[PDB]
């Protein structure tokens, strides 16, 4: 077997490659964090805007809190995060609300 | 041993550079985790609100809308919010000038 003897890479070359990879991963992580922060702002605006509905609707139903002893269904935490369709619906609803906000 | 140390220029051999990159990546990861917590709490609140207000029926049988389309609409939302910001900026500028 022709054992292709790979040339010895200087530790300087390995160190520079590691630095480049770290810079690339930092860029990726900063982009991800910016996206997540934008999504955080969008969802915070959505929740605050609908809290008027949340507050208005919660107040109305407080007096209706009867003797309902319905067994509490065990929904896994994986179902408390918006799916693709729900995330798109939230994004479109907030897009429309924001467009109305700019208009007004 | 005082004079000879000054001119010792810090020629980082990618080791201090590696450490700085690692610390920056750790800070980015902590910010990412904070953004994860914020987004997850916001999504949980949004989902509970949608269950409480909109119908619990899920329209998964529809055509598979592209998550690329969802990201396009999210970027459009970010752009529209920024444009709102700058538009009110100019509006206030001209209003104050007129006043």
């Amino acid at each position: 077997m022709n054992q292709d003897k790979h040339p010895e890479i200087t530790d300087e070359e390995q160190e520079l490659i590691t630095v480049e990879e770290l810079s690339q991963k930092l860029e990726l992580l900063y982009k991800d964090m910016e996206q997540i922060r934008r999504e955080n702002l969008l969802f915070e605006a959505y929740l605050a805007r609908n809290r008027k509905e949340i507050a208005k609707e919660d107040e109305v139903s407080e007096d209706k809190k009867g003797k309902g002893k319905k067994k509490d269904k065990n929904v896994d935490k994986k179902s408390l995060l918006l799916t693709n369709e729900e995330k798109f619906e939230i994004a479109q609803q907030e897009q429309d609300a924001l467009k109305k906000q700019i208009d007004d | 041993n005082q004079q000879a140390a000054q001119q010792q220029q810090d020629t980082i051999s990618n080791k201090e550079i590696r450490q700085e990159l690692e610390m920056a990546i750790t800070e980015a990861q902590r910010q990412h985790d904070e953004f994860m917590l914020q987004n997850h709490k916001l999504q949980e609140e949004i989902k509970l609100l949608k269950n409480k207000n909109d119908g619990f029926v899920d329209r998964s049988n529809e055509t598979a809308m592209n998550e690329h389309k969802y990201l396009n609409t999210l970027a459009h939302v970010h752009q529209i919010r920024l444009d709102l910001k700058q538009t009110q900026t100019r509006y206030n500028q001209m209003s104050q000038e007129l006043q």
